[PDB]
DNA sequence: CAGGATGTATATATCTGACACGTGCCTGGAGACTAGGGAGTAATCCCCTTGGCGGTTAAAACGCGGGGGACAGCGCGTACGTGCGTTTAAGCGGTGCTAGAGCTGTCTACGACCAATTGAGCGGCCTCGGCACCGGGATTCTCCA
DNA sequence: TGGAGAATCCCGGTGCCGAGGCCGCTCAATTGGTCGTAGACAGCTCTAGCACCGCTTAAACGCACGTACGCGCTGTCCCCCGCGTTTTAACCGCCAAGGGGATTACTCCCTAGTCTCCAGGCACGTGTCAGATATATACATCCTG
């Protein structure tokens, strides 16, 4: 759609911090060796995509991505994307109320890869004390989100274009686990159709340990008013 | 030669009549026909197999029998 | 008479049909499926008590290996009356 | 005027010929079927009646046991007709 | 003959002849062919009564192969023990499936 | 704060990913000991204080997995045949049943 | 009851060297039936080897010749 | 040495015992051990050469029972001779059924 | 004292591993595979090879019998190399 | 606000368990020679296979109308996959005890083996009745008004 | 639902060839001696199987949640079935060569058994290396004053 519709820029644009590409983690996994398998290419100057983007390769139907030269398929796999960033094209627009939301640029083809949510990993204890540190200074936008159980992401120090986002009960794209280098990572990808120009909100799914959130301001029949998660933590 | 049609339609429509077949889809035919003959060419090969170690020039019942059961598929009566 | 002895398991088979059903026939066709049948269980029941003699480093087929196939090939109550009946005939004939 | 209803007559076949026991090839085109697979492997090789008659009947068994698999897959498919890939499920189970 | 002493139908006789020339063992115990006479007429006693039976049961007295085939496979444990045979000239059982019949 | 807790697997990639670990390594899937246990149990009904050697219920649980892994094979070939990716018992039954297990 | 000791996970651990995605919650029963039966059989023919040999315990020879007797031969014990 | 004039690493001589005393026939043919031995040596040469070169394609240099698995389920005629036999410690081959993977 | 002596096939086919893949080790499991397949196809051969004697009346295995057991029991090109090996020793041995 | 003690990830010299190679020894394999019987080869016969022909007629080919079952979409609900947290036997090592496998020694009963004999069982031929086939009516099943 | 109609079943009548029995014969079955190695059995040794126990922790379990897949319904359409008509070739009986399976006659070379001898193969130490482990070590955390 074109609800979102002078973008900004990311360090009317947000707080500052660094743009980051690679792993900058805390510590570190995944521990799932995938191994070089037999895709046959159709590929030697890019008439068709290695390990295709949506054909039967059997790397990409499990969420596994290839690492780059040790596949058969060489460097025309697509299914290497996260180590080669065959991003969408997002903007930061300024909303008043919906704060800073992901324009869509061009208008994309649903169930693709759209972009990448990269941060500072971290484990509980320094979790929490970045928690306690973050509201004894005073922030009103929180980005404690969790790869997995045990750890936890943050992107306000050292991320990328992933923060300008928010919850909407009716999402249009969401995110999924992925593996890539033996590293558990994160990456947001459509399933709707998706026109340049509406900022690209999926379900958060919070479980806050606040009682006060901002309220859901999809505005729809779908939205309770706040963003209801999984438990009253 | 193609003599291999000479198991004609109505024939395989028999033997599946037989087996509890009760609508037959065209292809079937063709794909018995295959699989009779794969069948067969083993049977056959495994028989003058028998026969011409045993410096026979005619495949005797003796020699079908035993290559059958030599398949476990025995058969009794020859 | 001109012509070579191949012998058959025929009248035998005739004999445990008059003992066991009295007013019956069998014709030749059963006959020879029923002769193949014998000759058959007889191969199956040898070789079996061939290889379990040979697996215990044995040399000699005895009573004990018959008994021993006889129970590993025919499945249950076959098998529990056909040790009876081998039993029976071996206390009988050692008699 | 007087037609019967697509199906009966196969259900009449069924009892028919499951109640009858007869070959159900024809006799000398299964015999030519038989010689010409034969001549690829020795020519000019002869065969006992009683052989071809022992081939036929090995022959009829088997695809009668083949069918009867291949119908109950069809039936285990909600459906009541076979198909080609029926035969090769069948087959597949079996082994070859 | 050792066959009456026996109390057997089947040449314990011939089965021992068999034994010896049919490459089983070196040696072969004497009442090994008893034994297994006694097995043989076992089966062929079953088998026989079930093809009478069944033959009767078709208005016949004399047994053709379809009633050795109905008394085969009206048997479980024949049936298991012959699984692997065919016998000529048998046919199939009456067995229509119930999804194929009228409603 | 608040712990935000984003969208799981999907139901069947984690399977997948199961399917193709499991195909790749050669270890036993059985536990042991309760199979151990089971087989003396079976065992039991025929001699009384049976005794057992470790390669016995080690060759007893290789064929017995073999065997259940081949079932599973066919059962899942005669699935995909039915238009359905879920297996059934009927579906078990039917690949005993051409097996000649039945 | 022990046949309860080969557990619902370790069900689905087989099918999945089989290829099954999906499991119906009634197919564990029918597993555990097949084990036991498949295991009868053979515990039961290696149980006859050993009461013919005269020994107690069931070694794994008589496993594998018990195996080979039913048409599956096991390769990697003697 | 009976081996060293056939040009054969298998026993002539021990095929030839247990032709004899594992109760065959009552006669052996003086070239059938040989032919015999010869049959085996080829075919364990056949299966440890796919084996090798199974073991060698995954990085190894110990044959183990999963590449003896791999050479007979990936050769067509050794999987028809094979077809009924378990090989201890083996695993099946990789085979995902297309209709398992997601659509389009 | 040691305990008793146990034939197997092991040093066979390590020398023949050692002949065609010299820098190729095998696992004392996988050497047990082996020799239970050598075992194997020794008893089937050695078994078709009785079974031919017994059926043509003859109490002797000579190499025509095991050639004839090769051809029934490898599927194809094993069994066309197996008749080449085999055919190749046979002559070998006996002209020298 | 401050260092010290402590916890954690990292690279590491080492420890373990399985595999390659050298050592003594023994039993089975190899070589040599002889006897006897299985089989190899020539020769003959005669059964039954191959080939042909002709008439019958039943099954196969072929064409066409039509119906019902296959197939695809849609919609719906529930059950199964995934995941988290709780618990419990599995696994491993460590220890102890004795049942029984495995090997040996000695002896004997039991079967190989051989010659003579004789009757059981097999081939040939011969006979009569169960059955294969046919015709006529009777029941039974199916389908459309 | 019932009458029409087709199909099948039953019931007697005729013909026929195959089941069932007898007759002559021959070789295999049985009996009695004669012997030689297989195995039954007692005893002994030593491995390994079972039983127990503590400890650690990985997998099983139970519940919650949600989605996607199974399953039922409905429409469409098309393909196979029922059946009639035409055709072709299987089938059955009969005949004619003649090829080759089966047997015979007789020879002869190949293999079992025996005897003599020694080295190849097996059990066992001894050395060496992928893979897992306790250990120095750098950087962040708490920790009390
Ligand atoms: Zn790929
Ligand atoms: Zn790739
Ligand atoms: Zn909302």
């Amino acid at each position: 759609s074109s609800k979102l519709p002078p973008p900004q820029l990311f360090n009317e644009a947000c707080r500052t911090f660094q743009v980051i590409s690679d792993c900058l983690y805390g510590s570190r996994s995944s521990d799932h060796d995938a191994l070089d398998c037999d895709c046959a290419e159709d590929w030697r100057d890019g008439k068709n995509h290695a390990c295709g983007e949506d054909s039967d390769c059997i790397n990409r139907a499990t969420k596994i991505e290839c690492v780059i030269g040790d596949c058969n398929c060489g460097e025309g796999c697509q299914n290497q994307r996260f180590q080669r960033k065959q991003y969408a094209k997002v903007s930061v627009i300024k909303t008043e109320k919906k704060g800073y939301g992901l324009r869509a640029d061009t208008d994309l083809q649903p169930n693709d890869f759209i972009y990448e949510y990269v941060g500072e990993v971290i484990n509980e204890p320094t979790f929490r004390s970045r928690m306690l540190k973050y509201d004894k200074e005073g922030i009103k936008h929180f980005y404690f989100m969790s790869l997995t159980k045990n750890e936890f992401v943050d992107a306000t120090k050292k991320g990328n274009l992933g923060r300008f986002c928010n919850h909407s009960c009716n999402p249009n794209c969401y995110v999924d686990k992925w593996v890539v280098g033996d590293k558990l990572r994160m990456g947001i990808f459509a399933a709707r159709y998706i026109k340049a120009g509406e900022e690209l909100v999926f379900n958060y799914n919070v479980d806050r340990y606040g009682a006060d959130p901002q309220p859901c301001y999809c505005g729809e029949p779908n939205c309770v008013g706040f963003i209801g998660g999984k438990t009253q933590t | 030669r193609d003599n291999i049609q000479g198991i004609t339609k109505p024939a395989i429509r028999r033997l599946a009549r037989r087996g509890g077949v009760k609508r037959i889809s065209g292809l079937i035919y063709e794909e018995t026909r295959g699989v009779l003959k794969v069948f067969l060419e083993n049977v056959i090969r495994d028989a003058v197999t028998y026969t011409e170690h045993a410096k026979r020039k005619t495949v005797t019942a003796m020699d079908v029998v035993y290559a059958l059961k030599r398949q476990g598929r025995t058969l009794y009566g020859f | 008479r001109r012509k070579t002895r191949k012998e058959s398991y025929a009248i035998y088979v005739y004999k445990v049909l008059k003992q066991v059903h009295p007013d019956t026939g069998i014709s030749s066709k059963a006959m020879s499926i029923m002769n193949s049948f014998v000759n058959d269980v007889f191969e199956r029941i040898a070789g079996e008590a061939s290889r379990l003699a040979h697996y215990n480093k044995r040399s000699t087929i005895t009573s004990r290996e018959i008994q021993t196939a006889v129970r590993l090939l025919l499945p249950g109550e076959l098998a529990k009356h056909a040790v009876s009946e081998g039993t029976k005939a071996v206390t009988k004939y050692t008699s | 005027p007087h037609r019967y209803r697509p199906g009966t007559v196969a259900l009449r076949e069924i009892r028919r010929y499951q109640k009858s026991t007869e070959l159900l090839i024809r006799k000398l085109p299964f015999q030519r079927l038989v010689r010409e697979i034969a001549q690829d492997f020795k020519t000019d090789l002869r065969f006992q009646s009683s052989a071809v008659m022992a081939l036929q009947e090995a022959s009829e068994a088997y695809l009668v046991a083949l069918f009867e698999d291949t119908n109950l897959c069809a039936i285990h498919a909600k459906r009541v007709t076979i198909m080609p890939k029926d035969i090769q499920l069948a087959r597949r189970i079996r082994g070859e | 003959g050792r066959s009456s002493r026996a109390g057997l139908q089947f040449p314990v006789g011939r089965v021992h002849r068999l034994l010896r020339k049919g490459n089983y063992a070196e040696r072969v115990g004497a009442g090994a062919p008893v034994y297994l006479a006694a097995v043989l007429e076992y089966l062929t006693a079953e088998i026989l009564e079930l093809a009478g039976n069944a033959a009767r049961d078709n208005k016949k007295t004399r047994i053709i192969p379809r009633h050795l085939q109905l008394a085969v496979r009206n048997d479980e444990e024949l049936n298991k023990l012959l699984g692997r045979v065919t016998i000529a000239q048998g046919g199939v059982l009456p067995n229509i499936q119930s999804v194929l019949l009228p409603k």
